[PDB]
RNA sequence: GAAGCUGAGGCCAGUUUGACUGGAGGUGUUCGCCAUCUCCCUCAGUAAAAACUAG
DNA sequence: CAAGACCAATCTTTACACTCTGTGAAGTTTTT
DNA sequence: CAAGACCAATCTTTACACTCTGTGAAGTTTTT
DNA sequence: CAAGACCAATCTTTACACTCTGTGAAGTTTTT
RNA sequence: GAAGCUGAGGCCAGUUUGACUGGAGGUGUUCGCCAUCUCCCUCAGUAAAAACUAG
């Protein structure tokens, strides 16, 4: 049974109280104004941030619990999704020999926001909220979507950081998703998506993912949507290829199991941050020089203690980077305990820094008291 | 081993679902409908394609994938053994050889070859099956001699017990063909008619011209290997139809046959797979359907026997034991003898999985811990601790009278959701063997208790003290430990003061019989919001206090009127006579106590007396109703002290966590302990019986309750909450465990 | 036209008479800073969703 | 630059008339 | 006087030779 | 210029040995 | 580099003081000589396979 939505479903239990004071006075739903969106700069990319009081903000994220998340997925879509994770999207891959990746460029700014309206549509029963002016379908996309003030030529757009919108690329993406997952399928190549990063393995002795064909007709059904390939981060690779740091190998032939494995540029800032712990490195120095945390002047809530304080949020800073990097590899640990996939002298190295770190943090927590 | 792991991928009823870590003997339970069989279903399909069968592609558990697909990951580690070796030159084991193993070495040069040889051999080969949404089915693996050998290998053997033809057992022959691998290039079928003829005739040369004959006649095709080894066993064998302990198949029954069936063909299974390579799986659907409880342990029995017979361990050792792996044995079961003497036979070579379906109807497979290290507990193992295996909810308790409480009939009645919880005494020993928390996402559960098991108040030093208990729980709650910053600074802020209880006191009232300022249910609920994390929930007094609160008293007190004006009789064989003697020796007014001990007593059976017999009583008993309600409501100041007397008589404790004989062996509140006995012994005999708490008034009191709130009462809604006005407690828990059963 | 790229500066080293480029080595390699072994400072600004709190 | 292949769900599919028959003139990591 | 109907169990029923084909030249009650 | 996808048929696939168990020390038209 | 193209000439017309390009029109159209209606000569050289001999 698919989730419908009606009139009484957007009033009593997705509205609550955001929106009673439009639908006691038959008033139409607004447009997210400018005066709710605050613009962050990070990178050369731009993040759009809601503010709290809104009323959109608080009905964005009833959306989230009780709508959105009951609309079916695709399982390539490994991010964003309840019980979806990076490590999930990298195992269907050791079986492979021949490993391709491939990017979506501006995968967030190039969703078209009729393809939402279309792809919510079933999902929403098609009534008049207000009166004969704004539709139901209308009012929740008005709360789901923006308008980018700095490029108003393309109108509406899902922006970055607005709470729902992963959720709403997965549902829109969901078509291209099966559409490039039967081509797959029929090429006999393996394909998993975490938000808008793919990666294709071939478990045979073949040269399908090394050809430019393959990236042609990728792109040719990215085409049907509007969406294009970064041909920066394309990559292609034999019995071994490193995604961000995480190996995946085979070695062998048919029939062959592969292993994936953090490398060591990976685990290099928490050996080091370890190495500072065993050389009696101030605490302040440590956090900075590594952690890139520090403690600004104009963060200060108080000037009662302050000697303490920075050293109390530095020690505090510190446990929790540490407690941090430690359940990361719990969960790598975890995930090979699971489906046994990852390299077994890698979880060796993996039980080493564990303990030492669980040490350290023993150790710091020790000092604490003294 | 034999099979390393099995993953289905959007088939049938699963999404994602992997089985590994198998063992000897995988027993599958779990609830009607959570998909035990599509596992059989999806296993079948995939070795039908792996002989290249024309059979329909299974249904996606979803249409929104394009794909569903089905691993096998085969281990052949031993095949590589058999195989590799220079001794072992026959034309199978170099068929194997150039098919599975070539083309894998291959590939490895020199120093990863002989690291694979050195050191402890792994070699897996991993099989997918990947269909498509328009039917077609794609390999992994392009050379389908690959598939066929690996079919052949590790073959499947399958049984749903349901459809069993009971009065013919031929499926049996073709299964054994299945399991040994032997030569047959010598055998012609020349060598074997000449014997034959030469034994057969009175004329040499009759039997082969009959066969030259019927072959000259017919037209046929060249045998298959399994249907040679078929002929060859029924000809060398002495009869072929079976027979059930000397009596034909049909005149025996259904359970029988279908027990002997199964018992032979797995005592087949296992005998004949000793001495060969090849590994089978095979599957049993039902191993107890039409089987006496007797009957189905038994069978487990002779299957461990014949299963240890063949065992070679380090102590034993010798002629007829062999270290040949087993075949990987699951059965599916809803019987709880079945699992019960599997735990208790097989130990560490059994697993138990666990199917349910969730909520929006995936199957998710688990495992539940089976393998204990007590000793005593696995001889103590029983019928009752193995039907947990099969609960929904499991309700832990300490005594019998929450078992008394949580099973009532009634009570149950109201709560149609409750009645799929399994309520079960636990000790202290038990509980931490059978480490319910283990599964908690399988089975969930609730372990309750009284909150005396935390803190022990004493009232001459007017202070808790914390029990191990209480320091055992704080330290798996303390979590802190190697963590980092959550919204769990309130727990810490509980645990503080948990910690900090200790040096507190707290003044006490009456002799120590009530709290001046200190609320213990204020304690107990933070307790309980605390440790909900750890599925422990603690009253804040006995199940007695929990059922005789102040607000229960008035209907309890109602009860103590039925149970007044019903249930005792004249304890004489002449009612006119004695009542007219009693009435003469013992005043109505000043003697009613002594007149009543003399006329009435408790009595099951009611004998039928003269309507003036009737009406004496009648006034006896309202004016003994009478006087006992001036006396209680006399004697006791307020209805508090009358609530913890009646808690106190029961076998309750105080507001101190103080027993009775608690508070006589320390001698406190002789003042109160005095009232109590007097009323015991002097207006409340009657009821003394009934004051044990193994005595059954737990069952008489709601039964009664029930019974007259519905009579007051139609709405079963109104009912309900009536029932959760009137015990707090008790209906908490009910609607928590309900709650809990509908997720 | 389409594609792609990175916060703002200050000493020190390398290329420059006056300003620009990097601040462990070894080994192998698909040459990707990719993999494996051993051993610079300051100041801004830092949205969201999911996984993960060994046993 | 530009293009074939653009999810899977979602709603009475069984006869009419003049014509008895014819239909029409304060964490890590990842995406970023 | 004399008479039809006189339990149900209990044991290798599959070919031979000369003839390649033919078979042969110190309780009650019941029976009592 | 150069590249994934390079027919379908065609041959005993069932055990070995020391180890009773372990696997090893003179027409038209089309292609043209 | 890869791709593609057609037998050798002689008057006459069109472009050229002196040699090169075509030898029914109408209509429509995907503009392909593609479709539909109506009504230049000479001389060489010309392998193979299949279909087809209305009814
Ligand atoms: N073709 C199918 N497509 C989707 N779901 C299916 C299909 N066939 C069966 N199912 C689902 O799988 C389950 C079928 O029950 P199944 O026999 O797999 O379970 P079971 O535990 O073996 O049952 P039982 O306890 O009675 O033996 C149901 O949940 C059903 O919805």
């Amino acid at each position: 049974k698919m989730i419908l939505v009606d009139k009484v479903f957007y009033e009593k239990i997705l509205s609550v109280e955001s929106f009673k004071e439009n639908i006691i006075t038959q008033s139409a739903i607004p447009k997210i104004s400018n005066k709710e969106v605050r613009l962050i700069s990070s990178g050369s990319k731009i993040f759009y941030a809601i503010n709290n009081t809104s009323p959109h903000s608080h009905v964005q994220l009833r959306l989230n619990r009780f709508f959105l998340s009951h609309i079916p997925l695709n399982s390539a879509a490994k991010a964003f999704v309840r019980g979806g994770s990076y490590l999930k999207y990298l195992e269907p891959h050791i079986y492979g020999s021949s490993y391709c990746r491939l990017d979506i460029s501006s995968f967030f700014n190039n969703i078209s926001f009729d393809d939402v309206k279309q792809s919510l549509s079933p999902y929403i029963k098609d009534e008049y909220l207000i009166g004969t002016e704004q539709k139901l379908i209308d009012a929740i996309l008005n709360s789901v979507g923006y308008e980018s003030p700095i490029r108003k030529d393309k109108g509406m757009i899902i922006p970055m950081g607005f709470r729902t919108s992963p959720a709403i690329s997965n549902i829109v993406f969901r078509k291209m998703d099966l559409l490039i997952q039967d081509f797959c399928a029929k090429k006999g190549v393996i394909y998993s998506r975490y938000a808008d990063d793919m990666l294709f393995s071939n478990p045979r002795e073949s040269k399908l993912l090394m050809s430019d064909y393959f990236i042609d007709e990728i792109s040719s059904l990215l085409s049907i949507m509007g969406f294009n390939i970064n041909q920066s981060k394309y990559i292609s690779r034999e019995k071994e290829i490193s995604i961000n740091g995480y190996v995946i190998e085979n070695k062998g032939g048919n029939g062959s199991i592969g292993t994936i494995r953090l490398s060591k540029s990976k685990l290099n800032t928490v050996l080091k941050v370890t190495h500072a712990l065993a050389q009696n490195i101030p605490y302040k120095n440590i956090c900075n020089k590594y952690i890139k945390v520090r403690l600004k002047e104009k963060n200060i809530k108080y000037e009662s203690k302050k000697d303490e304080f920075e050293k109390k949020y530095y020690r505090d800073q510190l446990i929790n980077y540490l407690g941090g990097y430690r359940s990361y590899l719990i969960s790598l640990v975890k995930f090979h305990s699971e489906y046994k996939c990852v390299n077994s002298d890698f979880i060796i190295q993996i039980n080493g820094i564990l303990n030492d770190i669980q040490n350290h943090i023993q150790k710091i927590k020790k000092n604490r008291r003294l | 081993m034999t099979i390393e792991s099995i993953r289905v991928k959007n088939l049938l009823s699963f999404d994602d679902v992997i089985l590994r870590d198998f063992r000897d003997i995988n027993c599958i339970i779990g609830r009607n409908n959570v998909g035990k069989s599509n596992l059989l279903k999806v296993i079948r399909y995939f070795y039908a394609k792996l002989e290249n069968k024309k059979v329909i592609p299974l249904d996606f558990h979803t249409n929104y994938n394009a794909v569903g697909e089905i691993t096998f990951t085969f281990d052949t580690t031993r095949i590589k053994k058999i195989v590799t070796s220079r001794k072992n030159n026959g034309r199978f084991h170099k068929h194997i050889y150039n098919t599975l193993f070539k083309s894998s070495s291959v590939k490895l040069n020199f120093e990863e070859l002989i690291a694979r040889k050195n050191s402890t051999n792994k070699s897996f080969f991993s099989l997918t099956l990947t269909i498509c949404k328009d039917d077609s089915v794609m390999w992994s693996v392009d050379d389908p001699k690959v598939r066929s050998l690996l079919a052949t290998l590790y073959p499947f053997l399958y049984i749903e017990t349901r459809h069993i033809d009971l009065y013919d057992w031929n499926p049996i022959w073709k299964l054994i063909s299945n399991l040994n691998s032997f030569n047959f290039d010598d055998v012609d079928h020349d060598e074997l008619v000449n014997f034959l003829d030469e034994k057969i005739s009175s004329r040499k040369g009759d039997y082969k011209k009959y066969i030259d004959r019927v072959v000259s006649v017919i037209d046929t095709k060249p045998y298959t290997y399994k249907e040679k080894v078929i002929n060859y066993i029924k000809v060398a064998i002495k009869g072929d139809s079976f027979v059930n302990a000397g009596e034909e198949l049909f005149t025996q029954s259904d359970g029988t046959n279908s027990n002997k069936f199964l018992e032979t063909l797995l005592h087949l299974l296992i005998t004949l797979t000793r001495t060969e390579f090849i590994s089978p799986i095979v599957y049993i659907d039902e191993p107890e359907v039409g089987l006496h409880p007797k009957l189905a342990e038994s069978f487990v029995s002779n299957l461990n026997k014949i299963y240890s017979k063949f065992k070679k361990t380090s102590e034993l050792s010798g002629p007829g034991r062999y270290k040949t792996p087993y075949p990987n044995i699951f059965y599916s079961t809803h019987s709880p003898s079945i699992l019960k003497q599997t735990i208790k036979l097989f130990g560490k070579d059994q697993q138990v999985l666990h199917f349910s379906k969730k909520k929006d109807g995936s199957t998710r497979v688990n495992k539940i811990n089976s393998t204990y290290s007590d000793e005593r507990f696995l001889n103590i193992f029983s019928d009752n601790e193995a039907r947990l295996f099969f609960s929904e909810y499991i309700v832990f308790v300490e005594g019998a009278t929450e078992l008394e409480l949580f099973r009532n009939l009634s009570l149950l009645n109201l709560y149609p959701a409750f009645s799929l919880a399994d309520i079960y005494d636990a000790n202290e020993v038990i509980l931490a063997n059978i480490n319910p928390g283990y599964s908690k996402a399988s089975i969930p559960f609730v372990i309750i208790k009284d909150i005396d098991t935390l803190i022990d108040y004493s009232i001459k030093t007017e202070k808790f003290s914390l029990r191990p208990l209480f320091e055992k729980m704080i330290k798996e709650l303390t979590k802190e430990f190697d963590y980092y910053d959550t919204g769990f600074g309130r727990v810490r802020k509980e645990i503080d003061l948990f910690s900090d209880i200790q040096s507190s006191t707290k003044k006490h009232m009456d002799s120590g019989l009530f709290f001046k300022r200190f609320s213990l249910h204020n304690l107990s609920s933070r307790i309980n919001k605390v440790s909900r994390k750890l599925n422990r929930y603690f009253m804040t007094t006995t199940i007695e206090g929990a059922l005789i609160n102040e607000q229960s008293l008035p209907y309890f007190f109602n009860w103590i009127g039925d149970v007044i004006l019903t249930q005792m009789t004249i304890n004489n064989p002449n009612p006119d006579k004695f009542i007219e003697a009693m009435r003469r020796r013992y005043n109505i007014k000043s003697q009613v106590v002594p007149l009543f001990k003399s006329v009435f007593c408790i009595g099951l059976n009611h004998p039928v007396y003269s309507s003036a017999v009737d009406k004496q009583a009648l006034r006896i008993k309202l004016s003994f109703l009478n006087y006992l309600k001036r006396k209680v409501y006399s004697d006791f100041n307020n209805e508090k002290e009358i609530v913890l007397a009646l808690r106190l008589a029961f076998g309750g404790k105080t507001e101190t966590q103080y027993t009775l004989d608690k508070l006589r062996k320390d001698g406190e509140a002789e003042l109160f302990r005095e009232k109590i006995k007097n009323y015991k012994n002097n207006e409340l005999f009657f009821l003394e019986p009934q004051m044990t708490k193994t005595s059954g008034w737990v069952t008489t009191f709601l039964n009664y309750t029930i019974e007259k709130i519905t009579s007051e009462e139609s709405d079963d809604d109104r009912i309900r909450q009536k029932l959760s006005f009137i015990f707090p407690e008790i209906i908490s828990i009910i609607e928590q465990a309900s709650s809990s059963i509908e997720a």
